[PDB]
RNA sequence: ACGAGACUCUGGCAUGCUAACUAGUUACGCGACCGGUCGGCGUAACUUCUUAGAGGGACAAGUGGCGUU
């Protein structure tokens, strides 16, 4: 994934004795993918989901649809 | 060189502590239950997790796990914790008591109890380890 | 079907190894015919034991820069003088081959021991695998260096080295180097 | 020097200034009533028969 | 549709199409025992005296070969022949002597049923070959 | 009654078995779909040198075939693999004829129509398909279906109109008449994931059970309770006797057989060679069934073998 | 938390599925002595090969042993 989390721009600012050369790098946000960040979940992190609560059956309760 | 990374170990921990009720024992079903309960974004990873989880379930079917204790294990332990013998280990007919603790009991006037039996002290005071 | 090449009987072969046969297995179905099955056993500990002696010696005689990679000529050159010892002994050449090989392994080796003492090292017995491998390599080295600018012709000299080592006389390169090494080690005990 | 034979019982360790020898416990089949510890050389197997020349020549320990 | 399990040694692949026949075998428009180097002649001979002629009298086998090297073509032709024989003689007639012949195969050489997995290793820069690096200047 | 004992087992397997289809019309023909990616057929030779070995084995699978079921004719086989498809092997030319795949995930358990025209298949995507060779679409379950995995689906093999039951890991069961395939009954009550339910060939009752070990019968046409089968956890087999009044389930590695006559035990089964330090459980049985004649019991295991249980002869 | 790892590709993976004579694909009287080799020719064969998109497989889960188990 590290192939697609870098943005880079370059500029320079002027002193008389020398130039200050400014490279700007930014890491890309996975969370605001905007369809560019990978839709797929992060490889290492096993994206788990919150379990759902329900009543543990004690007496049979039957519904008709 | 088959030491499990903390990522797969932690995945097994969170799976068996959060979604244990849905997992099965078979590896070949285990990666399927893994992909049902959570999302593994790779294949090698899901076999990693499935293999370790089979290891944990084999370990629990063997017996206790030193570092792992879940609510289900808590209730099964409290089921296994309630072992009550028919006869109390404390209620006995004759118990030995030194003369000094007989004096201690008599100071409270409970020396009249019949279950106490005198045991004479040891011959000498040979109770210290040699110095050196 | 159960004999080597359809010519070398493997049923009434000699024991000849008491317990070194665990290293070299040429007395059962674990004995392939031709000394060529590709170098596929050199991928795990002790798979060399499965490999037949013939293939190992055929692979070995292909070194010294002038024999880098070319192996079919090695197979030809071993089958030649395999036939020579076979017809000079009249029986299955296995006994004479094994005799030559086991007479060449250096009985003991002077390994350098000690913190900084190089004036006295230890004479220790050599493992059968190291012994046989060194014996094969050193006799092949002698065969090669008896073939460059030498009136003898290669693919015939190794037959005489084999029969000489099987008998044990000191004319051979392999047993004489082994004996000089042995005497050096005996000095070192 | 006559050569006697030994059999490995359990591999003990690997020794050597650069590492060439194996310390292993051995038993004699001809005696059958005693076991010693030999620092043999080379790739020794588990149970292979070891050709020792003497019963009193031992090298350094550790 | 079809198995045609073929045979590969290194990069050299040989496939043996086997069908109902007289038992004779052809290798690339040619019978067997006329190989030019004729040093691996017994290597191609192997299967016939391993399993026996009584099993090689009812099947026509055609072998096609392609892949570099003298020896590399071999160790695959015989593997292809063996595995084609297993496939054909299993899918139709019986399974007991099938176990017998495959067991004989296994005890002689496991390579005759299952192929060699290991292949060439790619070369990385900075040296002549794959693992070897160039001489360091000093 | 039968004393259901084992004489000697036969090896030669390379993976577990998933379904055993024994047919009564053919005396020696039997299908077995095994999750080693194969189908196999044995002929009952009944010899002492070998207790019976297969005559032909077929391998064309892409993954571990989940369930199998025979058609009317024996020259063709239909198998649904763990890749989620369905395929029709032919036993004459040794090559396939039809390949019915519409799903994306594995078809966990297949079932067949009573009249050899409907293909049903329930996958892990909470989707059940049921189509025909003719092309008239019958049903695909899309909306307001099971909330989680559906592990099986079976027919009612009676001479009346079939009704299907759909059971899954989400603890709830559903029943649909295939004549309409409309929502009529959803049944609640299990304490675990459903994997193997068993319907009698009558279409009036159907035992529902799974990993829970708390099995309750759910009738196909009425939907009530009949019995409360309990025992050890993790049960993946249930089957009655069509020709008699027995019943048997595979509760874990062990096997529990009772009566549909009185629900009492006929013979407790326990076989093991005693070993000093052996900390592994005996071989595990996954599926149970009857012979083509009922005198012998088929027990499909997870240990690459199907145990045939016969009478002790004495 | 970064790094290690997982991750990507790569030989093992069509033993089943996406299917072009332009590269290859047993069937099809001729040519050859009269029944067996030409890659020059003919079921537009419903792709096993080397041509590849999906899917699958292996995980120290199997066993034995060692380990403060």
């Amino acid at each position: 994934p590290v192939n697609y989390y870098v943005d880079t721009a370059v500029r320079h600012v002027l002193l008389r004795q020398g130039v200050l050369g400014i490279k700007v790098k930014i890491m890309l946000p996975w969370d605001p993918t905007g369809k560019i960040g990978p839709k797929k979940p992060l490889p290492d992190h096993v994206s788990i989901v919150e379990p759902k609560d329900e009543i543990l059956p004690t007496t049979p309760i039957s519904e008709q649809k | 060189g088959r030491v499990r990374t903390k990522t797969v170990k932690k995945a097994a921990r969170v799976i068996i502590e959060k979604y244990y009720t849905r997992l099965g024992n078979d590896f070949h079903t285990n990666k399927r239950v893994c992909e049902e309960i959570a999302i593994i974004p790779s294949k090698k990873l899901r076999n990693k997790i499935a293999g370790y989880v089979t290891h944990l379930m084999k370990r629990i079917q063997r017996g206790p796990v030193r570092g792992i204790s879940i609510k289900l294990q808590e209730e099964e332990r409290e089921r296994r914790d309630n072992y009550v013998p028919e006869v109390s280990a404390l209620d006995q007919e004759i118990i030995e008591v030194d003369p000094d603790t007989k004096e201690m009991l008599k100071l409270l006037d409970f020396g009249s109890l019949s279950n106490l039996q005198v045991t004479q002290p040891t011959v000498g005071m040979n109770f210290k380890t040699p110095r050196g | 079907d159960i004999k080597l090449f359809g010519k070398w009987s493997t049923d009434d072969v000699q024991i000849n190894d008491i317990s070194l046969q665990d290293y070299i297995a040429v007395k059962e179905k674990y004995a392939k015919y031709l000394p060529h099955s590709a170098g596929r056993y050199a991928a795990k500990r002790f798979r060399k034991a499965q490999c037949p002696i013939v293939e190992r010696l055929t692979n070995s005689m292909m070194m010294h820069g002038r024999n880098n990679g070319k192996k079919l000529m090695t197979v030809r050159i071993v089958k030649h003088a395999f036939e020579i010892i076979h017809l000079l002994t009249g029986e299955n050449p296995l006994q004479v081959l094994v005799n030559a090989i086991i007479n060449s392994g250096p009985r003991e080796d002077s390994t350098r021991i000690g913190r900084a003492g190089t004036v006295r090292r230890q004479a220790v017995d050599v493992s059968p695998l190291r012994r046989v491998n060194q014996a094969i390599w050193l006799l092949c080295t002698g065969a090669r260096e008896a073939a460059f600018r030498n009136i003898k012709t290669i693919a015939e000299c190794l037959a005489d080295e084999l029969i000489n080592a099987a008998k044990g006389s000191s004319n051979s390169y392999a047993i004489k180097k082994k004996d000089e090494l042995e005497r050096v080690a005996k000095s070192n005990r | 020097q006559p050569i006697k034979l030994a059999r490995v019982t359990k591999v003990l360790g690997r020794t050597g200034s650069q590492g060439q020898c194996t310390q292993v416990r051995v038993e004699f089949m001809d005696d059958t009533s005693r076991s010693i510890i030999r620092n043999v050389k080379g790739p020794v197997r588990e149970g292979d028969v070891l050709t020792l020349l003497e019963s009193e020549r031992e090298a350094r320990r550790l | 549709q079809s198995v045609q399990v073929f045979g590969r040694k290194k990069t050299a692949t040989a496939v043996a199409h086997c069908k109902r026949g007289n038992g004779l075998i052809k290798v690339n428009g040619r019978p067997l025992e006329m190989i030019e180097p004729r040093t691996l002649q017994y290597k191609l001979l192997e299967p016939v005296l391993l399993l026996g002629k009584e099993r090689f009298a009812g099947v026509d086998i055609r072998v096609r070969v392609k892949g570099g090297g003298h020896v590399a073509q071999i160790y695959a032709i015989r593997q292809s022949i063996s595995k084609a024989l297993v496939a054909y003689y299993q899918k139709y007639v019986d399974e007991a002597s099938k176990k017998e012949i495959k067991d004989i195969l296994i005890q002689y050489d496991r390579t005759l049923l299952v192929a060699d997995p290991r292949r060439c290793e790619s070369k990385k820069f900075g040296g002549p070959g794959a693992r070897a690096r160039y001489q360091k200047s000093y | 009654t039968e004393q259901m004992t084992l004489r000697g087992t036969l090896k030669g397997h390379n993976g577990w078995v998933t379904q055993i289809a024994t047919t009564p019309q053919f005396p020696d023909m039997i299908l077995s779909a095994s999750r080693d990616k194969t189908i196999i057929m044995w002929k009952l030779t009944r010899d002492e040198t070998n207790y019976g070995i297969p005559q032909r084995a077929l391998r064309g699978h892409s993954h571990f075939v989940s369930d199998v079921v025979i058609s009317s004719d024996g020259q063709f086989a239909l198998s649904g693999s763990w890749d989620g498809t369905l395929r029709l092997w032919d036993l004459t030319t040794g090559t396939t004829t039809r390949r019915f795949v519409g799903h994306t995930k594995d078809v966990l358990s297949v079932a067949f129509s009573s009249d050899n025209r409907q293909i049903v298949s329930g996958s892990r995507d909470k989707t059940i398909k049921l189509w025909n060779t003719l092309g008239v679409c019958k049903y695909t379950v899309q909306d307001e279906s099971h909330s989680e995995w559906v592990s099986c689906v079976r027919f009612s093999p009676n001479s009346s109109n079939p009704i299907i039951v759909s059971c899954g890991w989400d603890k709830l069961v559903k029943v649909w008449n295939l004549a309409n395939c409309k929502l009529k009954t959803n049944h609640i009550g299990h304490t675990g994931y459903l994997n193997t339910v068993t319907v009698s060939p009558d279409g009036s009752l159907c035992a529902s059970g799974g990993k829970d070990g708390q099995a309750m019968l759910w009738d196909l046409n009425e939907g009530k309770h009949l019995y409360t089968l309990d025992g050890g956890d993790i049960i993946n087999a249930l089957c009655f006797s069509p020709n008699r009044y027995w019943l048997c389930a595979a509760t874990g590695p062990s096997i529990k057989i009772w009566d549909l006559e009185g629900k009492i035990i006929v013979d407790e089964l326990k076989q093991e060679v005693i070993s000093t330090s052996s900390k592994a459980e005996p071989p595990q049985c996954t599926s149970l069934a009857w012979s083509a004649d009922g005198q012998t019991l088929f027990a499909g295991y997870t240990d690459n073998l199907v145990r045939v249980w016969q009478v002790t002869i004495g």
